């Protein structure tokens, strides 16, 4: 129940990484992570707000294999723009990872994701 | 049910945009 | 004719003027001559007048520079207003020897070190460069015109060795450059000899320049893309067999679809758009002969990677595939949606467009009943859709303009139809729109738009569509064949096969709730007769295709109405 982690891999160091890096600041505000990859976990009103407006983007519809049998559950976007961001040719477009862990089991938080949303 | 069909990839294997080399003109 | 008179009075001398053993004389006046020479209706004379002989003849074997290079630049000009057939020509008197000469002495200016070409004169170099342009452009039409001419070229080891000289030592002008790029990849396409000459070229390994220039920042990083892309396909660099460090084709699609995300030169884009295209349908011959934090959280966050991912994948076999979709089809649709404004634009759609239909088309053609292909087709699915929805609608809730872009948004349809099947989308009532195109719209055979409008309406209507939906469409099937005595064959066949594949299930909804409430069944055993009769009509020699179909939609007619007897 604590933080969504948003998440970006780019083999290719360089310009399409530091790109990347840019869409992670802007749509949670806080300075992205780098690891190959960059990413970025943001908790408390942002991650509802995002998370919300993907979810939307999937059009509310998941299969019940991303959900884990810790009870958390992810899904992917591939076109970051589909959530209301505009595009910067010096951008492009990006994928993005999205990742929800709860706490306070599968069973309980499949039927939570269907009382709310 | 059931069906009698055979080689069907290259039936709609001609539907591909299909490209080959080749203007213009003003200077 | 009268005007055939003033302009013998205009021509004739130059003729005379280059026919003089004043080898000066007519430098100055070979010199003259392709400027003389430019005018369409006065070349049909001068061409009659024999020049093509004449400069062939006597011009290029000159010790004067001057001369040649005019003379090469008369060849050049001819070649490029007048029309294929006089290449062909070019090619009967072996014009190709002359070149291979040509570019053999080009070459030696070059690469010599004892002159040598750097410290030449400035015009000295600029003649040279002048000289290797026309030679360029001759080959390329040349190679052009013909097959058996694209052979005999790519056969010339000269020439070869000419044009990799150029790309790689990159010291000519840049329309000299580009030129160079172009005509290799004419010569590079579809064909093998070129393949391996480019990747064995240890002299000045043009294929590494390449690789390099199509990998990062250059502005002509496309147009290596190209070349390199006909070279992987003409010797069959894919997934299931890669080249010399696992060069796939996938490299590619990064730069390529780089090119497109700046688009909001010109030339460059397109490029990059056809590239991709022949992309899509060389992977069909992949598929073919293919058969606080840190850490363990990131590791488990791979435990839910297993949902298709957009980040990386499951393709761990098929990079181009991925690259593809994960890359290319982003832009792909932004593209064909992004406005009409300009005619370059309308272009760049029917680009983006053409694309898109022959991936779609590619992997629309492999199987994915069951389980089949699992992971092909869940990569496949979320993006057939994002597709429909994106690009599918727009251009039919604008009814806006064309016809043969029509032609190719149904072709598209179609082939994501095909993947998609009845949890393909429902809004705006799209099959309304096809149908109505259908009826409106009213060569090869199958080429077609009503083909294309059955195929994808019937495809969008198997179980578990909207059971109306469903109706509408199956009725419109139906329609077709009680009314069958105005409809093509083709029509016939893609109709037939439809119905097939929607009511072969009694255990589906529409079989019942559909088929059996409107008994269809009836108006089949009604047709059957009338299918043998037009079956019979059919040419099994010119062509045969359609008459082989058309049997076993007969057959499996037949079989099928049997059958649908068996259940009540």
């Amino acid at each position: 129940i604590q933080k969504l982690v948003l998440n970006i891999s780019v083999g290719e160091s360089g310009d399409r990484l530091t790109r990347a890096a840019k869409v992670l600041e802007q749509l949670s505000g806080q300075t992205p992570v780098y690891s190959i990859a960059v990413h970025v976990t943001v908790r408390g009103p942002k991650a509802e707000e995002i998370l919300e407006r993907g979810l939307k983007v999937k059009e509310y519809e998941l299969r019940r294999r991303n959900f884990s049998e810790t009870g958390n559950f992810g899904f992917g976007i591939s076109e970051h723009i589909d959530l209301g961001i505009k595009y910067d040719p010096s951008i492009g477009i990006y994928g993005m990872d999205f990742y929800c862990c709860m706490t306070r089991t599968r069973e309980e938080t499949i039927r939570w994701f269907k009382q709310r949303f | 049910a059931f069906h009698k069909l055979v080689k069907n990839s290259a039936y709609y294997s001609r539907f591909q945009t299909k490209f080959k080399r080749r203007k213009t003109d003003y200077y | 004719p009268e005007l055939a008179k003033l302009r013998e009075d205009k021509i004739l001398p130059v003729l005379k003027d280059l026919k003089s053993p004043d080898a000066k004389s007519r430098t100055t006046a070979a010199g003259a001559i392709a400027n003389i020479v430019q005018d369409a209706k006065c070349r049909k004379l001068l061409l009659r007048e024999q020049v093509v002989h004449i400069v062939l003849t006597e011009t290029l074997t000159d010790n004067n520079i001057d001369s040649r290079a005019a003379g090469w630049e008369i060849l050049k000009v001819l070649a490029q207003e007048e029309e294929a057939d006089f290449c062909v020509h070019l090619y009967r008197l072996d014009v190709l020897t002359a070149i291979e000469h040509a570019a053999k002495a080009v070459l030696e200016t070059l690469t010599t070190s004892e002159p040598p070409f750097s410290k030449l004169l400035k015009a000295q170099q600029r003649l040279v460069w002048d000289i290797t342009g026309s030679l360029l452009v001759l080959i390329g039409l040349l190679a052009l015109a013909r097959d058996e001419i694209h052979e005999a070229v790519a056969t010339k080891q000269t020439i070869l060795r000419l044009l990799f000289r150029l790309i790689s030592a990159d010291i000519a002008p840049q329309d000299i450059y580009e030129e160079a790029i172009s005509c290799l990849t004419t010569l590079s396409e579809d064909n093998l000899k070129v393949g391996q000459a480019i990747t064995d070229d240890q002299e000045t390994h043009v294929y590494d320049v390449l690789l390099k220039l199509a990998t990062g920042t250059d502005p002509r990083a496309v147009m290596a893309c190209g070349v390199l892309h006909n070279v992987f396909t003409s010797l069959q660099w894919m997934d299931h067999s890669p080249g010399k460090d696992g060069a796939c084709d996938a490299i590619l699609i990064p730069t390529l679809t780089r090119a497109l995300e700046h688009v909001v030169y010109a030339n460059i884009t397109l490029l990059a758009l056809v590239t991709l295209a022949s992309i899509g349908t060389d992977f069909q011959e992949t598929l073919v002969k293919g058969n606080s934090i840190t850490s363990e959280m990131q590791a488990d966050m791979e435990r839910v990677v297993g949902a298709d991912g957009t980040d990386d994948g499951d393709l761990e076999d098929l990079p181009t595939l991925r690259e593809l979709i994960q890359t290319a089809v982003p832009q792909l649709i932004r593209l064909s949606n992004l406005p009409i404004d300009s005619d370059e634009s309308l272009t760049i759609q029917s680009h983006a467009l053409s694309a898109l239909n022959n991936i779609s088309w590619t992997i629309s053609c492999l199987e994915f009943a069951n389980g089949e292909n699992a992971n092909i087709h869940n990569a496949w699915y979320p993006t057939a859709k994002k597709i429909w929805r994106k690009t599918i609608l727009p251009i039919l809730e604008a009814d806006s303009a064309d016809l043969k872009l029509a032609t190719q948004v149904t072709s598209l349809a179609w082939a994501v139809a095909r993947v998609l099947h009845g949890e393909t989308p429902t809004d705006g009532n799209p099959h309304r729109k096809f149908i109505s195109l259908y009826h409106s719209s009213k060569e090869d055979p199958f080429q077609g738009l009503g083909v294309k409008c059955i195929g994808v309406v019937g495809s969008l209507a198997h179980d578990p569509a909207p059971i109306e939906v469903n109706r509408e469409v199956g009725v419109f099937l139906v329609t077709l064949l009680r009314q069958s005595n105005n409809v093509p064959p083709a029509e016939i066949v893609e109709a037939l096969n439809q119905l097939f594949d929607i009511y072969g299930d009694e255990e589906l909804a529409c079989d019942k709730e559909v088929f059996w409430k409107d008994g269809f069944l009836k108006h089949l055993e009604e047709f059957l007769p009338k299918m043998r009769t037009l079956t019979k009509g059919i040419d099994k020699r010119t062509q045969p295709e359609l008459r082989t179909r058309a049997d076993e939609a007969l057959l499996n007619l037949g079989r099928f109405v049997q059958y649908k007897k068996k259940h009540a």
